[PDB]
């Protein structure tokens, strides 16, 4: 539910500085246990309590002050938007999607000189002719 | 680094970036448009802009080359690529090479290459 | 006696059967009795009203009936009036053109017998030039129907107030449900700035239209096809 | 009354405490009624992205359609086995009358009846004079029915009504719509 | 959501130019041209979906043999130019190493469903 | 064949409730008019009362 | 000499639509009407003309866009009509319930938003919260939500999850308090009622004459249905009552909606003990696709994977017009094939149609709020009534 | 929908040639009659005898048909093109269709001989 | 849809670069232009990048403020407008922002000093740095604006640096293109219709006697355009004058006659009139200059051996037949 008694005893549960950091953070008062954290860095929490309406029950803890979403690794993204009940921290290596390179994680860099630019792929149709003159 | 913009101007990106790929500088079709080609074509909307954070998605060409080639005991091979963990009807279909010839043989979906022994 | 005691469901028996037996069926026989059933009527409405019914044809219970141009109030009275034959309900019109014949569009009515729980489809035909007249003379909603394929085709509702266009950009010439009428037309919208206001330019496209129906087979793959005929009414054979 | 009202426990939803559910009980308009959340642990859980009954899944398939052995696919052709579109001329019909048909023929002569066709199938005769020459069995027979009455407008499966009114109607008198079926 | 194109294990683009994604895309939003590279194997030159005219049927996923474009259940990827709206071959591919995960585990609950 | 897809129970499920869940709650409308009433009534006799009252502390003034 | 004619609606006067709507009024009485009816005329059967029957399948939960699912039914009826094909009983019975489901989503958002366009708020929010759950519903099955690529002309898509025909039960369980609860402000309510009691009479044989369907001749009297006059579906094999109203009025037109809400629960109901097994698709691989499990194992799979996704699927040549009861009336659709893989034609009976052209023999007279009223229990969606 | 709107009338078919003219002469009246109620509705940045020497010369476009019944399309056309410009159901982006050759003269290089055509391969 | 901009179609530019305009003249076709137009946010970089984009020529536009800048992509297709912030003091943006521009403009121009620039500032020492690069960059068809009454004289700073702007655009880069236009009007112009279509005051010097001849914007954003891309234009002063010359009497008359309102008029002289304008200038939003106040003094002092619009074959419009139109609202 959303009752005085639930947000006061949360609130009591998890600790006056992470509670001011999460008050400015969230409007809520939200009480996890650190399933997992991110390639990026971004802790996240599950939530065992009774009171709890349907899907309020997994969420993030960001880095950054400027978040937003799309700052998530995939294979978490999937479990935030409760894909999967196996966070990707337990999941088994097989299920691990086998990869012959190192990875990058570029989020979103949309506005930011980061922005993707596009261009065609290929060349133009037809090559011009070189001017190769011949003295008779 | 420093090519001509149509002009006699120059521009100036580091070779980090004129690159078809991190695993590759060189082009790989017919009609590829290497990287110098792009920026002479439009630096126009690429002015003002990162040079970092664009794809660079590791061409397959240099990853495929440096895969076993693999040894079939008897004379017809079968390639699908499937995982043998996932669930489901993966990889490409089941295509068969026949591998006789002197040389190593790609199946044409998954590049990996077979030979007899 | 309370929520935290409910059972669930994802842990039970189901129902598990081994393999499935479907019979086969081909989805015409269910239609047939009623069909010879239905040819009965429809030879009759051509020896009722002689006059006016080109011919009638029927295609798997969706009754058709062939009417001239000039035609088409005398019927549709009688399509309305007769205690037997009472439809009451226009549903849908429009036009279909086929340029390959002289006579260019033909217009589709269709109605709704709520009473005996029945359908009834009629086709005339008439060039571009020539009318067809309205049947907003009895049927009250058809004049926005009329109203409707006016514009796509061009096919004329003589005896009919409030005729005009509708569901097309007002200046708009042309038809656009026309055979030779080009898929993005001819005029394409854009901001002009010194304007103030919008201006209609002609068409210019980023990626040109791209059909794929060149590939094709010029004979349609589907066969001849059995009949449904009833044995009533094709032709007996002599001796 | 086999859909009437049921109590809440049965209706999967987060229900209430035990002092605060005495409290409601007392306060609300009727009890069996549900707050909308449904319960967390059971509704989708598991997650549709890790069912364990997803992992054998082959094919749903029937039996005459799967049987290898047996059948061809032109017996069980659909296609190629449509119905063909049944016209009619206004002249066929005037065949249909004088030369008869499948049912009761009223045609001898095998060779002069293609010549009594032929010109009906070019127009000798008209439809108005078939049917001064069409007797009134054979109106009565092929385009009326046998007390000579004109054919009802023809419906598929003719459906009959019952009126469902009493405590089982969806709304009690006063409403004014009424629930047939 | 928005696209991606899947690599083999050992990192091969995976997709031929069967054209398919093209053949049926109804908005017609993807544009292929494709060559025979070094190798031999056919390759995509140029891989390209207009992103503005995406109109997320997914008959382009349900039309590769095999499997290379796919749907990425992202949504928030929300531009500002409609020159970052099209996505060519690099983007897709980038997006292809970045959510190589979600897509591993969509498939591992979609192929029998497929 | 056909497994792993999804099958109703072989029980089957509980029938749910599709009626109109209306109680005519409450009482009686005759009871809220003599309940009225008597708040009215017992109303009045604290006002007039002090009114009266008030009127004697007038004269008192 | 002329009434200081309006413009109604540029933008946002009816939720849901872009109402442009001439009104002539001399008292605050419209003496007539006119209805310019054109701005979301994207000319969509022009282009379907252009597209196999295999693409043209999401042009039509484009149409309609509150009651998707019934427009893919009625666009895959009639191409099984035309193709002589038979979908499965599991393919029936899928089927059915979704376009049932989506009768619950339909009438859900309509009443509700009629509420807030006449100044309720708190269905207008409750309705929609319900709609998100059966958003969810929707993107279980197939792609993402209120647009599913489903029913195909084949039949169906693909099968659903392994657990929804179980979770749409404790869905279904809550839905009736749901429904009751929102049943409770505005079904006895002297406002609503003084507001909606003989406002737009609708008559019998004028209901007919305009053309018009589904809840609205249902309302005023005549008891006609296409899931029970012209059956299909399972609808036969599915018990199902019908409410049929008195009046000609709006309020009969309510009513009407709020008991087809107590009657497609009793669809899920029953549809959800009695689904069979069997196979989801057409039998055969030559009008929909063969499963992606056996297609890259057999080489006869392969070329109807590829000529139903190059070519697509022939059909005969005929013309069929099937129609269906959505929820918003009679829908039906003309589908006039060529014999080549593109419809040569198809026109839509859009049901909104005839009920934007019927507006001004009920709007005479009636005041201008109470011309609003008429609006949202006829339903004008309008992706509908243009196209 | 039993009534019509304002201006709108029946659609009926002139049996003469004379009939057809009649109909026209009296629609070129009122087109002329109207038109400066176009120049106040749809705010036009430029004059009445402007409009007026358009409405001339759009039926000196169509003066040398022979047919009754082209002419009679014709008519129909002009009669409904008459009803949205009687009321507010042109807007004025949409009536500032009928001149595009006043509001901008056109360019630098209108081509004109062969050669102008072809420097820019006729456009 | 036809080249209406060009005389032909395959154009090798000055400097030496191949344009080939593919395609019919429309929105979606290309030109081949790679233009840059400085300050393009001002009233006439808007008409102008307007018929500049309207053929598809590829604008590089720098802006300076982003709110302002986003109401010209509209005239341009993907890839044709594109956008660059840069300040006048980084030489670096200047240095990026010309680096495959073929043709470049620059209408930096204001009437007003700030508190972080003057006259000084913004007309000779920014155009100098403008300039420097387009020699160093050698981009062709190099066009530079001043305005009409460009001395080397006193009394109006302005005035006085605009000559010196021109002095310096003709010393550096020698052949580069001067055009001075006269007084401009259009719907909503700066200070010259707009500020005199409502004016609470309407107070400013010389009995209203000043002489000039104000030409329509879009006719010296044509006559522009029409510049651009051919050639003898090169290293040529530009006078563009309207078609007869007027009074400010005369013009006011002519605005409150479609008004049919009584625009206020108090002409009070000079010494008072400063001291007002004085204070204005800590005020954030833009007020009249008391630099303005010199050039009501002054007149249009027309250069006659310069190069009118029939040079180029155009003839503008008289402000009597617009004067319906641009006042239009206020009536
Ligand atoms: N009738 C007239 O007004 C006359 C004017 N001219 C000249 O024509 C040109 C354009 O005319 P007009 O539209 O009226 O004036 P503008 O409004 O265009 O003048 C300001 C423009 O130049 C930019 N600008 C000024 N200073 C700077 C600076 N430090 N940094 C960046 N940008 C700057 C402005 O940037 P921002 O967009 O951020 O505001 C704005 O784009 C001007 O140069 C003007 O001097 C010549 C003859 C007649
Ligand atoms: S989902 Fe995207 S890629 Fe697939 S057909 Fe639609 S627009 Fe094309
Ligand atoms: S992703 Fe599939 S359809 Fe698209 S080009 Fe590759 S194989 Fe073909
Ligand atoms: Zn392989």
């Amino acid at each position: 539910s959303s009752s005085l008694y639930r947000v006061l005893r949360n609130a009591w549960e998890v600790g006056p500085r992470s509670y001011w950091k999460q008050l400015n953070s969230i409007g809520d008062t939200k009480s996890g246990r650190l399933v997992g954290t991110d390639i990026y860095g971004n802790k996240f929490y599950e939530t065992d309590h009774q009171d709890e309406i349907h899907l309020r029950t997994r969420y993030v803890e960001y880095k950054e002050k400027d978040y937003d979403m799309s700052q998530v690794e995939p294979g978490w993204h999937f479990w935030l938007g409760y894909g999967v009940d196996t966070a990707p921290c337990n999941t088994p290596k097989e299920k691990l999607p086998i990869r012959a390179y190192p990875y990058k994680f570029q989020p979103n860099y949309t506005g930011t000189p980061g922005a993707f630019v596009t261009y065609n792929t290929l060349k133009p149709k037809i090559s011009a002719w070189e001017p190769v003159t011949k003295q008779r | 680094k420093s090519i001509i913009s149509y002009n006699g101007n120059t521009i100036e990106i580091p070779e980090e970036y004129t690159k078809q790929a991190p695993n590759r500088d060189s082009t790989w079709a017919p009609a590829q448009a290497s990287k110098t080609e792009i920026y002479k074509n439009n630096m126009v909307r690429f002015e003002q802009k990162d040079l970092s954070k664009q794809p660079m998605p590791y061409a397959g060409i240099e990853l495929i080359a440096q895969q076993p080639v693999r040894f079939v005991h008897g004379n017809t091979a079968v390639c699908d690529g499937a995982n043998h963990n996932g669930p489901g009807a993966q990889g490409h279909p089941k295509i068969f090479i026949n591998v006789d010839a002197p040389g190593s043989h790609a199946c044409q979906y998954c590049g990996t290459r077979y030979e007899k022994e | 006696p309370s929520w935290e005691n409910i059972k669930d469901i994802r842990l039970d028996p189901k129902v598990h059967v081994d393999e499935v037996y479907e019979p086969i069926v081909n989805p015409a026989d269910r239609y047939l009795q009623h069909v010879s059933d239905l040819h009965q009527y429809a030879k009759y409405i051509m020896a009722a009203l002689p006059k006016y019914i080109q011919g009638f044809s029927v295609w798997k219970d969706e009754l058709t009936l062939h009417v001239a141009p000039s035609a088409v109030i005398p019927v549709t009275t009688f399509l309305r009036d007769n205690t037997s034959t009472q439809y009451k309900s226009i549903i849908d019109i429009t036009a279909v053109d086929y340029p390959s014949r002289e006579n260019r569009f033909e217009v589709v009515y269709n109605f709704l017998s709520v009473r005996h729980n029945s359908r009834i489809r009629l086709k005339t035909y008439a060039t571009e030039v020539t009318p067809v007249p309205s049947i907003t003379c009895l049927y009250e909603g058809a004049n926005w129907f009329e109203r409707e394929a006016y514009d796509m085709y061009g096919v004329f509702f003589e005896g009919h107030p409030d005729l005009r266009r509708i569901m097309t950009d007002y200046g708009f010439e042309g038809h656009p449900l026309r055979k030779d009428f080009p898929l993005t037309g001819y005029t394409e919208v854009r901001w002009d700035e010194e304007k103030r206001r919008v201006v209609y330019e002609p068409l210019e496209l980023t990626q040109a239209f791209r059909n794929f129906s060149a590939g094709s087979t010029a004979w349609e793959p589907v066969g001849p096809g059995r009949d449904d005929r009833p044995d009533s009414f094709k032709l007996p054979t002599p001796k | 009354l086999p859909g009437g009202p049921v109590p809440v426990f049965k209706k999967y939803t987060v229900g209430s405490k035990g002092i605060w559910e005495k409290l409601r009980v007392l306060l609300a308009i009727a009890p069996n009624r549900s707050t909308g959340n449904p319960i967390v642990p059971l509704y989708r859980v598991p997650t549709p992205g890790s069912r364990p009954e997803a992992n054998v899944y082959q094919d749903p398939s029937s039996y005459p359609t799967n049987d290898i052995a047996e059948n061809p696919y032109w017996k069980r052709d659909h296609r190629r086995a449509y119905p063909q579109t049944a016209f009619f001329d206004q002249k066929t019909v005037t065949g249909l009358l004088e030369l008869g048909s499948e049912a009761t023929p009223r045609i001898a002569d095998g060779e002069a009846g293609t010549k009594a066709l032929a010109n009906i199938a070019n127009g000798g005769v008209s439809f108005t004079q078939a049917l001064g020459k069409s007797s009134k069995d054979v109106i009565y027979g092929e385009v009326l029915t046998v007390n000579g009455l004109p054919p009802v407008a023809p419906t598929l499966a003719p459906k009959q009504w019952k009126i469902i009114e009493g405590e089982a109607a969806i709304y009690p008198k006063g409403y004014p719509c009424r629930t047939f079926h | 959501g928005e696209h991606a194109l899947r690599r083999y294990p050992s990192g091969e683009e995976r997709c031929i130019a069967c054209k398919l994604c093209e053949a049926i895309c109804p908005a017609l939003a993807i544009t292929i041209d494709a060559e025979e590279r070094i190798d031999g194997s056919r390759r995509t030159t140029k891989y390209d979906i207009d992103m503005t005219k995406c109109i997320y049927c997914g008959y382009c996923q349900e039309s590769c043999p095999v499997d290379a474009i796919v749907e990425t259940p992202n949504v928030e990827y929300a531009t500002e130019t409609r020159e970052e709206l099209l996505y060519n071959k690099e983007k897709l591919l980038a997006n292809g190493d970045k959510w190589e995960l979600e897509l591993q585990y969509a498939l591992d609950a979609d192929a029998p469903y497929r | 064949p056909s497994v792993g897809q999804d099958l109703p129970p072989v029980g089957g499920y509980e029938p749910v409730q599709w009626r109109r869940n209306l109680p005519a709650r409450g009482f009686r409308p005759l009871v809220y008019l003599a309940a009225l009433c008597g708040i009215c009534g017992y109303g009045f006799y604290r006002a007039l009362g002090g009114i009266q009252e008030r009127r004697e502390l007038k004269r008192e003034k | 000499i002329r009434a200081f004619t309006i413009n109604f609606g540029p933008q946002h006067p009816a939720a849901h639509g872009v109402l442009r709507l001439i009104l002539e009024l001399s008292g605050e009485e419209i003496i007539r009407s006119d209805p310019h009816v054109g701005l979301l005329h994207r000319g969509t059967e022009k282009l379907i003309e252009y597209k196999t029957y295999m693409q043209a399948l999401p042009y039509f939960d484009r149409l309609d866009y509150v009651s998707m699912m019934t427009n893919e039914q009625v666009f895959s009826l009639a191409v099984e009509k035309l193709l002589n094909v038979e979908v499965p009983l599991r393919g029936k019975y899928i089927r059915t319930m979704f376009g049932e489901i989506t009768r619950v989503l339909n009438h859900l958002m309509s009443v509700c938003s009629h509420a807030m366009d006449v100044g309720a708020l708190t269905p207008f929010l409750w309705g929609f919260e319900e709609r998100e759950k059966l958003m969810e519903f929707y993107e279980r099955v197939s792609g993402a939500r209120l647009h599913a690529a489903y029913v195909r002309p084949g039949g169906v898509s693909q099968d659903l999850p392994a657990g929804l025909l179980d979770d749409i039960y404790m869905w279904a369980t809550q839905f009736g308090d749901r429904l009751d609860e929102i049943e409770e402000l505005l079904t006895d309510n002297r406002i609503w009622k003084l507001r909606t009691v003989n406002i737009g009479t609708v008559t019998a044989q004028d209901a007919l004459n305009l053309g018009l369907s589904g809840p609205m001749l249902r309302g005023s009297g005549i008891p006609f249905d296409i899931r029970k006059n012209a059956p299909y579906d399972a609808y036969d094999k599915v018990d199902f009552d019908v409410p049929v109203g008195m009046n000609g009025d709006c309020y009969d037109r309510y009513l009407i909606r709020m008991a087809e809400f107590r009657q497609s629960l009793r669809i899920i109901e029953q549809c959800c003990n009695d689904m069979p097994a069997g196979a989801v698709k057409v039998e055969d691989f030559k009008i929909n696709s063969p499963p992606r499990n056996l297609m890259k194992e057999d080489m006869e799979a392969l070329i109807h994977h590829f000529l139903l996704y190059t070519k697509g699927y022939s059909v005969p040549p005929g013309e069929t017009y099937t129609a269906i009861e959505a929820p918003k009336g009679e829908m039906g659709v003309y589908v006039v094939s060529d014999g080549s893989e593109r419809p040569y034609k198809c026109k839509i009976r859009a049901p909104g149609f005839a009920h934007l052209g019927a507006f001004d023999h009920i709007a005479r007279g009636h005041f201008l709020p109470d011309a609003v009223a008429i609006i949202g229990t006829m339903d004008l969606v309008f992706g509908e009534v243009d196209r | 929908a039993i009534i019509a709107t304002a201006f709108a009338e029946t659609v009926k078919f002139s049996g003469s040639k004379q009939e057809l003219q009649k109909r026209t002469l009296a629609l070129y009246r009122q087109f002329l009659r109207g038109a400066p109620t176009f120049a106040d509705l749809y705010e036009v940045q430029f004059s009445i005898p402007t409009i007026r020497t358009k409405i001339r010369q759009e039926f000196e476009r169509h003066r040398f048909v022979d047919d009754l019944s082209i002419q009679n399309v014709l008519y129909a056309k002009g009669h409904m093109e008459y009803q949205e410009c009687i009321n507010f159901w042109k807007q004025q982006a949409q009536f500032l269709k009928y001149f595009p050759e006043e509001d901008d003269i056109q360019g630098r290089h209108q081509p004109s001989n062969f050669v102008d055509k072809f420097l820019k391969n006729r456009a | 849809n036809s080249f209406e901009n060009l005389a032909q179609d395959v154009n090798i530019t000055r400097s030496g670069k191949t344009l080939i305009a593919k395609g019919t003249g429309g929105r979606s076709s290309r030109t081949g232009y790679t233009a840059t137009v400085f300050g393009a946010n001002g009233f006439l970089g808007s008409y102008l990048t307007a018929k500049l984009a309207k053929h598809g020529t590829t604008v590089v536009v720098p802006y300076r403020e982003e709110m302002a800048k986003r109401h010209l992509k509209v005239t341009g297709d993907l890839g044709v407008v594109n956008f660059l912030e840069m300040d006048l003091r980084n030489l670096e943006s200047i240095d990026e922002a010309v680096r495959h521009s073929d043709i470049v403009v620059n209408l930096i121009g204001r009437e007003y000093e700030t508190k972080n620039f003057n006259y000084y500032d913004v007309h000779v020492e920014g155009a100098r740095r403008i300039a420097e690069a387009v020699k160093k960059h050698n981009i062709a068809r190099y066009i530079h604006v001043s305005a009409f009454n460009a001395e080397i004289d006193s009394p109006s700073e302005f005035n006085h640096t605009k000559g010196l702007g021109e002095q310096v655009t003709k010393d550096i880069v020698p052949w580069a293109t001067i055009v001075r236009p006269a007084p401009m009007f259009g719907r909503e112009d700066k200070w010259f219709l707009d500020r005199m279509a409502r004016s609470p005051c309407l107070v400013s010097a010389n009995k209203f006697q000043e002489t000039s001849n104000p030409v329509h914007v879009i006719d010296v954003a044509a006559a522009l355009e029409r510049i651009c891309f051919d050639d003898s234009t090169v290293a040529q002063t530009f006078e563009l004058y309207g078609p007869q010359k007027f009074t400010q009497k005369q013009i006011i008359d002519m605005v409150s006659e479609t008004l049919r309102k009584e625009v206020r008029h108090i002409e009070l002289p000079k010494a008072l009139y400063q001291a007002y304008t004085k204070a204005t200038q800590a005020i954030w939003w833009p007020t009249y200059s008391p630099d303005q106040v010199e050039r009501q003094f002054l007149s249009q002092k027309i250069d006659p051996s310069a190069k009118t619009f029939n040079d180029l074959d155009l003839t503008p419009m008289e402000l009597p037949d617009l004067m319906f139109k641009l006042i239009r609202p206020y009536r």
